[PDB]
RNA sequence: CCCCGAAAGCUAUUUAGGUAGCGCCUCGGACGAAUACCAUAGGGGGUAGAGCACUGUUUCGGCACCGAUGCAAACUCCGAAUACCUAUGAGUACUAUCCGGGAGACAGACUGCGGGUGCUAACGUCCGUAGUCAAGAGGAAAACAAUCCAGACCGCCAGCUAAGGCCCCAAAAUCAUAGUUAAGUGGGAAACGAUGUGGGAAGGCAUAGACAGCUAUAGUCGAGUCGGCCUGCGCGGAAGAUGUAACGGG
C-alpha cells in the first residue's frame, strides 16, 4: 500500500484531469510495458493487486519497474451527515493517470511470459491498456 | 474603394461588443445591407462578427 | 466544527499607472507589499514602499542595473 | 451448460459456433465445456 | 542510398497547427531538415514509408536521401515525435550529413 | 372569398379495384390512405370528403420486408385487468386479412368523425373476387 | 390610450421574508463629441500550459552526494491567449458628463464555460463569467419557463427565408449519384466475449506443388492458404411491478 511518508496538506482540491501523458511515455527501465490508453484513476490497492499479480506469473525471475506512485488523497464524509460542516477525512490515495502513462515495465523475462503478465495484470485495471517494447527513438 | 456589408443573422443574443460592431457599421435588422469605406478600422468590425455578415467584395 | 474561516479584508495592491500615462506631481504609481518595483528618477518611495511621482512627466517602466531590478521613472 | 458473458475455448477439442445469432462452444472431449453466450 | 525518402515541399500555407492537423488526416509527416550552410527546409513524408524505416534498426545510423522533386539531401534522422498514446509517429527531424 | 370549398353534393366518388398480389404493406397504404382522402383531386377540401372508394383484392398475399412476418406484433387490451392481447403478421393474415389492412390505413387516416367516414369507402377482401360489380370498378395499378 | 422601463447586488444592521446609503429605472434642466465600437502604438502581470532552479514529495541504480525518472491550490528557472490602463485616428451611433423631482428592488431560476464543496451524485450547494426566463408572444423540438431560430404598432385568402424538415396522420423529393447495415441496429447503457460483414498497410508458406481431409515424414489430389495490426457499420453482455409503453403513431 504505497503513500507518502509525510505530506506538506492533509487535503487537495479536487482538480480536472486533462490533457496527455507527454512525460513518463517512453520506455526507460526495462525492456517492455504496459501503458495506459485513457484517462483515469489508480489506487494503491489496484497498484498493489497488479504488481503481485505481474510478480506471481513471472515468478520473480525478473525485475519490475512501478513507475505509477499514488501521491493524491481522497476524502470522504463519514456517512449519514449532512452536506457542510467541512471537508471529509482522508480514506485513501490516488495518482492521476492521463492516455500514455506507463505503468509497470519489466526487465529481464521473455517476450511471451511478460506479455501473458501483463494481460493478467490488465483484468485489474479501472481503465485501457496496450504494450509497448524499447525503441531507439 | 468601398465594399457592401449584408447583416444575415439575428444579433439579439449577440455579445455586447458583437452589437457595439453591428451598430458600429450601421447594420440594423435581418437583411440590412450598408456600404463603407474599406479601411483597417472598418475590417476589424467586419472580422469580429464575420459568422453573421455577409461581406461582397 | 471546523477550525478555519478566517481571512483578512482585501488591500487593493497592485499598479495604479501604466507606462506612456502622464503623471502629476504626488500622483501614486504602485501601491506595493515589498520593493517589487524600484523608484527611479523624479520618483520618490514611501514608508511602506508605495511609489509616487515627485515632478510632471510621463511614466516609464524598465529593467536596469546589475542585480536585474525593475525600475518605473517620470520623463519631463 | 454454462451460460456466461465470456466464452473461450478451453482444450483443443472444442469449436466456436454461431446458431441464430448466438454464440456457443461445443466440445468433442468433455461435455462440461459446452458453453452458451448469455 | 540504400533508404529513399520520396517527400513533397510543404510550404508556409501548409505550416501551421491546423495545416499539420489537415496533414496527418491525410496520412502525411511534417518534417524540417537543417544543416550546416543551408537554411532550413520543410518536407512532407508518407506516415507509410516513414513506418517501414523506423521498423528497421539500420535507419538510425545511415544516411538516407530525402527526395523532393529532383533536389536531393543527404541526411541523418535526428529526432522524431510519437504521440503519447497511439506511438504513431508525428513530425521529424533530419540533420544534414 | 375567392377560394372556394368542395361541396359534399357536388364530389363524385369514383370506384376503384386494386390486387394487393406482391405489394409492400405500407407503400400500399399510403396510397390508398392519399386517394381515400382525395389528395389527388384538385377540388381538395380538408374538411370535405373527397376521396374514392377502394377495392382491394388477394388481401392475404400482402408481403412485409426483413424478419416482420414473424416479429411485427399487433396488440389489443380488454380493459380488464390483465387483458392485454398479443399476436403476429403470420397469424393475422391467414386468420383476418382485412384487418391488417383496416389498421394500417386507419393509422393514416385523420383521427374523428371525417375520418371514420373516409375509411368506410375500403372494401377489403381475401379472395380473387368482389361483390361490387354493379359499381363497375376500374382497375387501378398503384 | 401613448412613451420609457428595473432589481433580486455591495455595505451595515438583536439583522437575515424589515430597513438605510450606494449600484440599476424614470422625468426636468444644463452642456455637445469631452462617449462608445474598431485599428495602430505604449504598458504591468504570474493564470492555462510547462518545468524541477527553490520548498515538499517519488522510483531505480552508484558512492547526504552522482546518474536516470515522476508529481504539486497554499512549489516556480519559465510562461501565453484573453482581459485591463493610456494616447492617436477613420467611419458609424443621441453618446458621455453635471444639477435636481419620483421610484421600485435588496427570496432569484436554468443553461454553457472556469472552479470550491459533494461520490467528476442530485432539477444539490457556494462563487466568477455570458445567454435566456423573470418582465417575451411566434416557429422547431410528441407534449416541455430557463435549449435552437427569432424580438409581436394595426390590417391582407401576396412573396422570400431562419432553426428544422419534404411516404401518410401533416406543408414540402416515394429527388439524383456513390457506398455501408440485416441488427427494426436506426428507435437507451459498461468491463469483457466472438471465423458477423466492408476497407487499408505489412508478414509467413506455396505448381522442384502449399492448407484441410485421407493412406503407411512419403503418398492419391490440384491453389491459393495462414497468423497477426489499423479502421467503418453491426452481435451478446441487457431482469419489475395498470396496458403495447426506450421512433409521438402508422
Ligand atoms: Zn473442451
Amino acid at each position: 500500500m504505497l503513500q507518502p511518508k509525510r505530506t506538506k496538506f492533509r487535503k487537495v482540491h479536487k482538480g480536472r484531469n486533462t490533457g496527455l501523458a507527454h512525460r513518463g511515455s517512453t520506455v526507460s527501465f526495462g525492456s517492455i510495458a504496459i501503458k495506459a490508453t485513457e484517462r483515469g484513476r489508480m489506487t494503491a490497492r489496484q497498484i498493489e493487486a497488479a504488481r503481485r499479480t505481474i510478480s506471481r506469473r513471472i515468478k520473480r525471475g525478473g525485475k519490475i519497474f512501478i513507475r505509477v506512485f499514488p501521491d493524491k488523497p481522497i476524502t470522504e464524509k463519514p456517512l449519514e451527515v449532512r452536506m457542510g460542516n467541512g471537508k471529509g477525512n482522508v480514506e485513501y490515495w490516488v495518482c492521476e493517470i492521463k492516455p500514455g502513462k506507463i505503468l509497470y515495465e519489466i526487465e529481464g523475462v521473455n517476450e511471451d511470459l511478460a506479455r501473458e503478465a501483463f494481460a493478467l495484470a490488465a483484468a485489474k485495471l479501472p481503465f485501457k491498456t496496450t504494450i509497448v517494447t524499447r525503441t531507439v527513438m | 474603394k468601398t465594399i457592401k456589408v449584408t447583416q444575415t443573422k439575428s444579433s439579439s443574443h449577440r455579445l455586447k461588443n458583437h452589437k457595439l460592431c453591428l451598430q458600429g457599421l450601421g447594420l440594423r435588422r435581418i437583411g440590412h445591407t450598408v456600404e463603407v469605406q474599406d479601411t483597417p478600422s472598418n475590417r476589424g468590425m467586419i472580422n469580429k462578427v464575420y459568422y453573421m455578415v455577409s461581406v461582397e467584395e | 466544527s471546523t477550525k478555519n474561516g478566517r481571512d483578512s479584508n482585501p488591500k487593493m495592491l497592485g499598479v495604479k499607472v501604466y507606462g506612456g500615462q502622464t503623471v502629476t506631481a504626488g500622483n501614486i504609481i504602485v501601491r506595493q507589499r515589498g520593493t517589487e518595483f524600484h523608484a527611479g528618477a523624479n520618483v520618490g518611495m514611501g514608508r511602506d514602499h508605495t511609489l509616487f511621482a515627485t515632478a510632471d512627466g510621463v511614466v516609464k517602466f524598465e529593467v536596469k542595473g546589475q542585480f536585474g531590478r525593475r525600475y518605473v521613472k517620470v520623463e519631463t | 451448460m454454462k451460460v456466461q458473458a465470456s466464452v473461450k475455448k478451453i482444450c483443443g477439442s472444442c469449436k466456436v459456433i454461431r446458431r441464430n445469432g448466438v454464440i456457443r462452444v461445443i466440445c468433442s472431449a468433455e461435455p462440461r465445456h459446452k458453453q452458451r453466450q448469455g | 542510398a540504400n533508404f529513399v525518402l520520396n517527400a513533397q515541399a510543404r510550404a508556409e500555407d501548409k505550416q501551421g497547427k491546423g495545416a499539420s492537423r489537415r496533414l496527418r488526416r491525410e496520412s502525411l509527416v511534417p518534417a524540417i531538415i537543417y544543416g550546416g550552410n543551408a537554411e532550413p527546409v520543410a518536407v512532407t513524408l508518407e506516415l507509410r514509408e516513414l513506418v517501414k524505416a523506423l521498423e528497421s534498426n539500420v535507419f538510425f545510423e545511415e544516411v538516407v536521401e530525402i527526395k523532393v522533386g529532383d533536389k536531393v539531401e543527404n541526411v541523418k534522422i535526428q529526432a522524431l515525435q510519437r504521440h503519447p498514446a497511439k506511438n504513431t509517429p508525428m513530425h521529424a527531424d533530419f540533420k544534414r550529413a | 372569398m375567392k377560394t372556394l370549398s368542395a361541396k359534399p353534393a357536388e364530389v363524385q366518388h369514383d370506384w376503384f379495384v386494386v390486387d394487393a398480389t406482391g405489394k409492400t404493406l405500407g407503400r400500399l397504404a399510403t396510397e390508398i390512405a392519399r386517394r381515400l382522402r382525395g389528395k389527388h383531386k384538385t377540388s381538395y377540401t380538408p374538411h370535405v370528403d373527397t376521396g374514392d372508394y377502394i377495392i382491394v383484392i388477394n388481401a392475404e398475399q400482402v408481403q412485409v420486408t426483413g424478419n416482420k412476418a414473424l416479429d411485427k406484433k399487433y396488440y389489443r387490451h380488454t380493459e380488464f385487468p390483465g387483458g392485454l392481447k398479443e399476436t403476429n403478421f403470420e397469424k393475422l393474415v391467414a386468420h383476418k386479412p382485412e384487418e391488417i389492412f383496416e389498421r394500417a390505413v386507419k393509422g393514416m387516416l385523420p383521427k374523428g368523425p371525417l375520418g371514420y367516414a373516409m375509411i368506410k369507402k375500403m372494401k377489403v377482401y381475401a379472395g380473387s373476387e368482389h361483390p361490387h360489380a354493379a359499381q363497375q370498378p376500374q382497375v387501378l395499378d398503384i
